């Protein structure tokens, strides 16, 4: 039950002292830092591909309000062979927080050299249909990021009756992607 | 048998009320049919003959636990407290529960034992 | 070559140093030390020593602070190391620590 | 052979099964039995 | 109507209640509920004192009979001894069974 | 009286598996650095688990019983690894991409992984694996003897005790119902559920609470100590109401200090 969101710089601060806050937050509450994690996506001509760490064997390629297959690794590839892009890929990249069975990373959103934003990313390890659980993501994030505020995403799949798994998550990616390159 | 008298005659009043709560349980299920099921009276009929039963019991074993059979008794107050033949049978019986467990524990490492290789591959 | 790290001694708990007898570095248990600063104090250990009395000193407390969680456990509580308290400046939680 | 030796197999592990459940209830009686004042 | 008596019309009561023998006319649950509680409790409570008075026998036996006592406790050992090795026979018979299948299936 | 052929057909055979077993286990040994360590010397691989307790793994080439189900386990481990191998698991159902695990696709288009979930296909060797089955067993045996022998020490609140029926390679379950000596029926609260697995004893008590007992043997004598002093002031609140009293009751935990 992925929830994504853009938390804004505040500036105040800079985006990676907007970073350090949030982590000097998050590890306030508690939360052991795993591993880094790290998404990445492409456009072509249109058709989206990224990457995520969390799911390093899968390739996920979606059209925007259409079909979104999970793929193996080896999917690069036939994109390779297929020159029948745009340089306009976004990675976004940090650390990896865990908190009891809570999951939370947070991003520094990178096009070329220039950071455009900060996306913070949660996830409820165990769930199922979000419509029963968005519950208790709100009454988390209204503590982490609150403050500023979540507004809920996953009616971008609470729509539906019940299913969930991992590809509505990279969906939300790249609708925070297509919201991160417009605007400065 | 006197004090098996009292012990007894106690454990009846167990099973009065005991009886008197299941009688109500059939009484509870019962369904009046709409059927000819039948049963049901049956055993509300059987099972009402043992409350008679017991009840009898109960006078008779009251009748000879009051006889009071020359016994001069003094009032529980500083009753409160502020032969040989029953240490050979406890003797006995304490080797026969250790012989017991022994069989016990033994059967308790077969048991783990074939469920560890079964369990492993079947 | 078990060490104790408190003086009522449990062996049960104590500290074991260990050398492989076949790499020559060293290996060491202590029963749930968090399986990542056994590690750091693994890599310690091994390189040199001298470093041996800072992590007693620093597993002194740790076995203390698991001493203390295991006695409590029966009753009705939830241990914790810190608490997010406002007022440290003045009141005496600033004193002990 | 194959197909003879897995039915082998498996004659045997049925009558293993069957035997560790009927030694598991006796073993659930004396569980029973074993535990009954020993004051004597 | 020593104590038994007692007990014996607190259970024609608690039953009596419903069945006696006239046109009912609703049932109206409340009436019904404190009844039964009023019915029951007493019940309840002449059993409570007719294990009292049955206690109190037992331990002024104790005080004064001590004989029979612990023949009490020869008896309930002896039992126990039978019923031990009524078990443990059940189970060896059970034992030679599953042995001759078991090396039967050997056999086989 | 099977051939005299096979007879040393099957010889051989077995000897040439007992010394592939040995050879995969003393590469272990060299390997993967387990927790606890170990010696291998030409043909004994001589190991400690919890201390107090030698593991030796021996190879007795010619010209217990704990270790027989430790035997015949290891022997059905070598075999399974081989058979991953050469098995229908490594075939793929569509002419396809190679010969996956036919879960190594599953961890494709269903976005299967993360750091936990791929992790979980990597192996965890062959020596580790009978170390904790040594581990368990031995454990095992440890509650039972401590539980018993409490068992036998008191004859005031009977520890009564029943084993499951299913007891896997890896953690086995128990009951312990405390009770008293002729009240049961009535009485019986202090009931718990330890789960005896490799290095820990998880006990489950009625009330609600989970306890983590270390693998000692002193800290489960005592747990249950703690637990029939409760039994004995609970016993007496439930015969209270057996019939007959009033209680202005008690604190569990604390009695007045």
């Amino acid at each position: 039950v992925t929830c994504v969101s853009q938390m804004p710089v505040a500036e105040g601060k800079s985006v990676q002292q907007t970073v350090e806050l949030l982590t000097r937050k998050l590890e306030m509450l508690g939360a052991e830092k795993q591993g880094t994690f790290c998404v990445d996506c492409e456009t072509y001509h249109l058709m989206y591909v990224m990457h995520n760490s969390e799911y390093p064997l899968s390739c996920f390629a979606l059209f925007e309000n259409g079909p979104c297959l999970i793929a193996d690794t080896n999917f690069d590839v036939l994109m390779v062979k297929l020159k029948g892009a745009k340089a306009s890929k976004i990675e976004t990249r940090g650390t990896r927080y865990q908190y009891c069975d809570f999951l939370v990373k947070v991003g520094t959103v990178t096009m070329g050299p220039s950071a455009r934003g900060i996306s913070v990313e949660v996830e409820y390890g165990p769930c199922v249909v979000a419509s029963d659980c968005w519950s208790l993501l709100l009454e988390f994030l209204q503590s982490f990021l609150g403050s500023h505020t979540p507004g809920a995403p996953a009616v971008f799949g609470n729509r539906h009756d019940a299913v969930y798994g991992p590809a509505d998550t990279m969906v939300q990616y790249m609708e925070l992607f297509n919201k991160i390159r417009k605007q400065q | 048998n006197t004090a098996s008298l009292c012990r007894i005659g106690q454990e009846t009043v167990q099973d009065i009320v005991y009886r008197t709560m299941e009688i109500f349980q059939l009484l509870r299920n019962m369904q009046l049919p709409n059927g000819t099921y039948q049963d049901r009276l049956t055993k509300l009929q059987d099972n009402l003959r043992q409350l008679s039963v017991l009840f009898r019991k109960l006078r008779l074993v009251y009748d000879k636990c009051n006889e009071n059979c020359g016994g001069m008794d003094p009032i529980p107050v500083e009753q409160l407290i502020p032969r040989r033949e029953i240490a050979e049978v406890n003797k006995k019986l304490k080797q026969k529960n250790q012989q017991l467990k022994q069989i016990m524990d033994q059967l308790r490492n077969l048991i783990w034992d074939i469920n560890a290789m079964l369990a492993m591959r079947n | 070559l078990v060490v104790p790290i408190l003086e009522p001694c449990g062996n049960s708990e104590c500290l074991h140093i260990f050398v492989d007898l076949h790499s020559g570095m060293f290996q060491l248990m202590l029963y749930g030390l968090d399986q990542a600063t056994l590690d750091d104090m693994e890599k310690s250990v091994n390189d040199d020593m001298k470093r041996i009395i800072p992590w007693i000193q620093q597993l002194k407390f740790w076995l203390g602070q698991q001493r203390c969680k295991q006695s409590i456990k029966h009753l009705p509580t939830i241990s914790s190391e810190t608490l997010q308290l406002s007022n440290y400046s003045t009141h005496p939680i600033g004193n002990l620590s | 052979r194959n197909q003879q030796l897995r039915t082998l197999q498996e004659e045997c592990d049925r009558k293993l099964i069957t035997l560790r459940d009927e030694i598991s209830i006796d073993l659930y009686e004396l569980e029973e039995e074993y535990y009954s004042s020993s004051s004597s | 109507s020593t104590l038994v008596d007692e007990l014996e019309s607190s259970f024609e009561a608690c039953f009596a209640s419903l069945v006696s023998q006239d046109y009912v006319n609703g049932t109206d649950q409340e009436e019904i509920r404190t009844g039964v509680d009023q019915c029951i409790q007493k019940f309840l409570d002449i059993a409570r004192q007719t294990e009292c008075f049955f206690l109190q026998k037992r331990l002024q036996l104790s005080v004064q009979k001590p004989e029979q006592v612990i023949k009490e406790d020869v008896s309930e050992l002896r039992n126990e001894l039978q019923r031990k090795d009524a078990l443990v026979q059940k189970h060896l018979t059970k034992l030679r069974h599953w042995q001759q299948v078991l090396e039967d299936i050997n056999v086989q | 009286g099977s051939p005299h052929w096979q007879t040393k057909l099957e010889a051989a055979q077995n000897v040439l598996l007992c010394k592939e077993i040995f050879a995969q286990l003393s590469r272990e040994a060299v390997q993967i650095k387990s927790q606890v360590p170990h010696i291998v010397v030409k043909n004994q691989i001589i190991s400690q688990p919890f201390p107090s307790l030698q593991l030796s793994i021996s190879l007795c080439h010619s010209s217990e019983d704990h270790l027989y189900v430790l035997e015949h386990n290891l022997h059905l481990l070598i075999r399974e690894f081989h058979k991953q191998t050469l098995s229908s698991i490594m075939m793929p159902h569509p002419a396809s991409a190679p010969f996956g695990h036919k879960r190594m696709r599953l961890s494709g288009p269903q976005a299967f992984d993360k750091n936990e979930i791929n992790s979980l296909q990597s192996s965890e060797g062959l020596l580790e694996k009978i170390i904790k089955q040594a581990k368990h067993i031995f454990l095992r045996s440890r509650a039972a003897a401590t539980i018993d022998s409490l068992a036998s020490r008191i004859e005031d609140p009977q520890i009564q005790a029943h084993w499951s029926n299913i007891n896997d390679v890896y953690e086995s379950s128990v009951k312990v119902l405390i009770t008293s000596q002729g009240y049961e029926q009535i009485c019986k609260s202090i009931q718990l559920q330890l789960n005896i697995g490799v290095e820990q004893i998880r006990v489950v008590h009625r009330d609600g609470r989970v306890i983590t007992l270390s693998y000692q043997e002193q800290e489960l004598q005592d747990f249950l100590l703690s637990q029939m002093s409760q039994h004995q002031v609970h016993a007496v609140q439930q015969l209270a109401k057996v019939m007959g009293w009033q209680v202005l009751s008690f604190s569990n935990h604390v009695g007045l200090g």
